[PDB]
RNA sequence: GGAGGUCAACAUCAAGAACUGUGGGCCUUUGCCUAUAGAACUUAUAACGAACAUGGUUCUUGCCUUUUACCAGAAC
């Protein structure tokens, strides 16, 4: 204090900050990875192919009596969700989330699940729809 | 050093883990040479 | 005063009556709170209409805290309100 | 109290590292006349 | 089981994970003149949800 | 007969022949490196950092209490 | 030979500001022995001490962020690296130890000296590690697979410092034995020796630019240039032994701490002294504790911090107001050597 | 790339020193022995000519003004690092007329 | 030419839910956008193995004179 008085800090340490577990250096992600919370596709090129031609569907939303909206509602393990697989499946033509495993599935491809917690869980959680065109 | 060698022994005995049987004779040994100084300290202090 | 059965919100109650202000729970909003210790309670707010004013108080402890222009509550006495 | 369960236990340490080879017979009475003392003194709060 | 410490009536028994419970926190929070004391939380309960 | 008066020069010892002794700890690890980018009143009475480690404060506490 | 006294009365050398006592930062419980600072973002410190501790400092307010531990005995040496994430410590118990800075834990061991190692430097460009201590031998280390590739048989006892440069001499060091050698690596041979020291070279420092050292002594503060070898210039220097350490801005001050506690502020180009300072001891200290145990400059080169023998960083900043009303120092008179 | 980077060679020079200077990189990197040089020949037509060569060279700098956004950015790091009671006492008062129902002052 | 082999060599096998080639536009090769062709093996109660061992360093313990040999948890 005295010593110095006047423009010197004099601090004395002990403890810490910045609990010790704390990088110190922070290790550069280039890439941003949502696995951990979902798993969920992130480029133009990966999306499914669509083989009915997305462009085509588009042009039907301008005629407002084509499109229709069905939601799907049952009880636990009714197969609402492996059913919008079926759906799914049919319509893109290459889906890179099969394994060769559910594609001449013993496990259920299930598509629209799409969250860490709903597939650890096992359940369905937050509703998730698509859109697509089919024919009659 | 020796002085914290001799606190950080010290408080590792106080929990009793592994502590061999010699380190717990020399630690007292360290002890007892520091609480004679504390006490001389104390003494002199009076006295001046 | 832990005896004393009346609680504060009532004497607000009471003053308000004869302002002839009405004071309304709000029922989601709430604002951080700063009190002696550094670290910020959290309370839920009402607001008090004369006749087509709202104004939003928070109390804690025995206080009416009253949001500055900015922003943030700041205390006032119970008399200095007039909306 | 927790000081004394403290005591008895680094007592039992005691006979332990001291007694490297001094015999069972040794050991024994050393291991009873503590628990003897710890009891008696205490006889009735043990239990808890 | 392991994580939190407890055991399934059938199942094994390990070390902590985090020694550590030894650390309490006193607040008015969970003061037991504001908690109602219905069904007993048994252990089963923690380790399924 | 006692103390040291020098120490031994790692050069002898890089001019000797190699064993060849495979030890445990050169075992491949860490193999891939990282680049950066009115009672009261009868009673009779009533009504600081030293830079040393023997008169600091801490230790007249620790011999005060390990002491007893 | 008067014609080089004539010939240094010409030049009146490069104004500086003088330094002043910023702030001081207690916090070990022993000595301090290195500093090495954040090559990069100038967050902060790591600090060895003589507690066997590490302790990182933040640079800007001084608190302390984190401690190290991981070695039984003094650390003399701290080295962190830039183009890796790593920091190489160094210490008395015969070991080099790496240092993850993402995880904050021990990855490699380097072994191999045969007794305390005082001196760790990382090549800029061959991710290598060079080691040094009272073995009398510099040991370049390779830094994946921590096998000591190259040694380098040479001083005739301890070697106290050792730099890394990148192109030749890319070793140069200075031992008891009062000389500094400059290294050719590849061929694994001296290839230039400068003797012109007369007791221990205790120091060194690497200018940032000019491609030169300078070299310490008890009394006599020289430089040298690298490449031909040459003496490049000496420093005005009276008694000021011993002389721990030496550091140099990117502005060409040659800072030199002492062991008497006075702090010899230089000018690089010249040799001329523009400041002294004495550091105050401390509350409790001794008088024989004050001195100056290293040194460095952030990346920036307008702060100073030196760990001292008295348990204590201490910062030193550089005054502002200066200029020529009254910054003048000793004012440049060559007494005859 | 600069002039000099060009040349592979390093960074006042006078008009002397220019012609030098292309004169050295001649007797090295000589085409007719050894793109590049078109480099070497603009650089030293106005470097060959004090004036142009030092107006050029007027205008490492970037590099500093890097040293100075270190020095700005320390700036600002270091300097930011360096009536309820009686409130409060005034509605205890008030809420304890209201229990004992003593009328209220006109606040 | 077909079937095989307790034959070999060389590739590849843990990641923006993620591959490669090609056409065109912008910057100035990289990189971004757009168009097109083909994607073996391994993965969702996540993985090459529907199986399951050991060692090193660092912490926390446990046995407890000390070292090997160890007790049982964690991170790398
Ligand atoms: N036997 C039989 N089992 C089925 C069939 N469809 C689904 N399941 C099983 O029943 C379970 C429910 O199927 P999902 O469609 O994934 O479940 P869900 O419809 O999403 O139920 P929610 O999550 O509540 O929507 C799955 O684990 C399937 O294995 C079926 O067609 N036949
Ligand atoms: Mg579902
Ligand atoms: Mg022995």
């Amino acid at each position: 204090e005295h010593p110095y008085g006047k423009e010197v800090e004099v601090l004395m340490e002990t403890k810490n900050t910045q609990s010790p577990q704390t990088p110190l250096v922070e290790p550069v992600t280039e890439r941003t990875k949502l696995q951990e919370h979902t798993i969920f596709t992130q480029l133009k090129k990966n999306i499914p192919k669509t083989r009915y031609n997305r462009d085509y569907m588009l042009s039907m939303a301008n005629i407002p009596e084509r499109i229709i909206n069905v939601g799907v509602i049952g009880p636990l393990h009714s197969g609402k969700t492996s059913l919008m697989d079926l759906l799914v499946i049919d319509s893109h033509k290459r889906i890179p989330d099969m394994s060769k495993n559910v594609e001449l599935g013993w496990k259920p491809l299930r598509y629209l699940d799409n969250l860490k917690q709903e597939i650890d869980r096992g359940l369905s959680i937050k509703l998730n729809g698509s859109t697509l065109l089919c024919t009659d | 050093a020796w002085v914290s060698a001799a606190h950080y022994n010290r408080e590792r005995i106080k929990r009793g883990a592994h502590v061999e049987k010699t380190m717990v004779k020399k630690n007292l040994g360290r002890l007892t040479r520091l609480w004679i100084k504390n006490e001389q300290e104390r003494q002199r202090q009076i006295q001046k | 005063l832990g005896k004393v059965s009346s609680s504060f919100k009532d004497v607000v109650e009471d003053y308000c009556l004869e302002k002839g202000y009405l004071i309304s729970k709000i029922p989601n909003r709430y604002t951080q709170l700063p009190y002696g210790r550094d670290q910020d309670c959290i309370v839920p707010l009402f607001e008090i209409r004369n006749g087509k004013k709202k104004m939003e108080v928070a109390l804690k402890h025995d206080i009416l805290w009253v949001e500055d222009s900015s922003g943030t509550f700041k205390p006032i006495y119970l008399w200095a309100l007039d909306l | 109290s927790e000081e004394e369960i403290k005591k008895f236990d680094s007592r039992i340490r005691g006979i332990l590292m001291a007694s490297g080879s001094t015999t069972f017979t040794k050991v024994a009475a050393k291991w009873n006349t503590s628990l003897i003392s710890l009891f008696t003194y205490f006889r009735e709060a043990i239990v808890a | 089981g392991k994580a939190l410490n407890n055991a399934i009536p059938g199942g094994p028994k390990f070390e902590p994970l985090y020694p550590r419970e030894e650390e309490e926190d006193y607040n008015e929070f969970n003061s037991i003149d504001r908690v109602i004391f219905r069904v007993p939380i048994r252990s089963e309960y923690k380790v399924a949800f | 007969h006692r103390p040291q008066l020098e120490a031994r020069s790692g050069a002898k010892a890089a001019a000797y022949t190699p064993t060849g002794i495979e030890h445990a700890r050169l075992l491949p690890g860490h193999t891939t490196l990282k680049y950066r980018k009115s009672w009261r009143k009868g009673t009779a009475f009533g009504r600081g950092y030293i830079n040393d480690m023997t008169k600091s404060e801490y230790h007249q506490e620790f011999l005060h209490k390990h002491v007893r | 030979i008067v014609n080089r006294y004539e010939k240094l009365l010409s030049q009146r050398p490069e104004w500086h500001a003088p330094w002043k006592l910023s702030r001081v930062i207690n916090g070990h419980l022993g000595w301090v022995r290195c500093v090495a600072i954040d090559p990069v973002d100038n967050e902060w410190f790591i600090t060895g001490s003589n507690d066997t501790t590490m302790k990182v400092w933040d640079l800007a307010t001084g608190k302390l962020k984190t401690t190290l531990a991981g070695h039984v005995m003094t650390v003399r040496d701290v080295a962190v690296s830039d183009r890796h994430p790593y920091l190489f410590s160094v210490s008395e118990d015969k070991t080099v130890k790496c240092w993850d800075l993402e995880k904050n834990q021990i990855i490699r061991d380097y072994y191999g000296h045969l007794s305390g190692v005082r001196t760790v430097s990382i090549h800029p460009t061959l991710d290598l590690i060079a080691t040094a201590g009272r073995d009398s031998v510099i040991k370049l280390w390779d830094m994946r697979t921590r096998i000591p590739v190259i040694t380098l048989v040479g001083h005739k006892g301890p070697i106290n410092q050792v730099q890394c440069t990148p192109v030749d001499p890319q070793v140069v060091s200075s031992s008891t034995d009062a000389t500094v050698r400059l290294w050719d690596v590849v061929a694994g041979k001296t290839m230039k020796v400068l003797t012109h020291h007369k007791r221990s070279v205790r120091a060194t420092a690497l200018h940032p630019k000019e491609f030169s050292v300078a070299s310490a002594c008890t009394d006599d503060i020289r430089s040298w240039g690298l490449a031909e070898g040459s003496l490049l210039t000496n420093f005005e220097s009276e008694k000021t032994g011993i002389i721990n350490t030496l550091s140099i801005n990117q502005d060409d001050v040659l800072f030199a701490g002492g062991d008497n506690g006075v702090l010899s502020f230089y000018d690089y180009k010249s040799g001329h002294k523009y400041q002294s300072l004495a550091t105050r001891e401390m509350v409790g200290s001794l008088e024989g504790e004050r001195s100056v145990l290293c040194s460095t400059f952030d990346k920036t080169g307008l702060r100073l911090i030196t760990g001292e023998a008295d348990k204590s960083i201490k910062i030193w900043k550089q005054d502002e107001t200066a200029t020529k009303e009254s910054e003048p120092g000793l004012a440049w008179n060559p007494n005859l050597s | 790339l600069n002039l000099y980077d060009v040349l592979e060679l390093p960074t006042y020079d006078d008009l002397p020193q220019i012609k030098r200077k292309y004169r050295t990189l001649a007797l090295k990197y000589h085409p007719d022995k050894h793109h590049k040089f078109h480099l070497l020949s603009t650089a030293t037509n106005i470097l060959t000519n004090a004036d142009v060569r030092p107006h050029y060279d007027r205008w490492r700098k970037t590099n500093d003004i890097e040293r100075n956004k270190l020095i700005q950015k320390l700036e600002e790091s270091e300097s930011s690092t360096i009536d309820l009671l009686q409130i409060q006492r005034h509605g205890e008062l008030l809420r304890k007329l209201k229990h004992f129902n003593l009328p209220y002052g006109d606040w």
